[PDB]
């Protein structure tokens, strides 16, 4: 089991997702990549869940 | 002049021994919400179970 975490920097970190479709896609070399895909509506005690 | 339209109600509190009267115009229909039991996070209006 591999853990992956994303920081964001100022030019994106000026947003908060909301009511909006994030979606990642981790792309190996051979293999199938994984496309993670969520809508996110609100936070909640500045940790949520999806 | 803007209030000579405004739906007008009042309110009296005692306060401090003396009766002091208030006056709150509104001038469209509307509604709010604020917190009466049971609410710790306070900041996103999300009302927590039990609240």
């Amino acid at each position: 089991v591999i853990g992956v975490m994303i920081l964001f920097g100022p030019d994106l970190g000026s947003h908060v997702f909301q009511y909006q479709t994030i979606t990642i896609q981790i792309t190996p070399n051979i293999g199938s990549p994984l496309t993670i895909s969520e809508y996110v509506y609100q936070p909640e005690g500045s940790v949520s869940v999806i | 002049p803007f209030l000579a339209h405004d739906n007008m109600f009042t309110f009296t509190l005692n306060i401090s021994g003396t009766l002091v009267t208030y006056y709150a115009f509104v001038n469209q229909t509307f509604a709010f919400t604020y917190p009466v039991a049971g609410d710790p996070l306070i900041g996103s209006a999300i009302a927590p179970a039990g609240s």
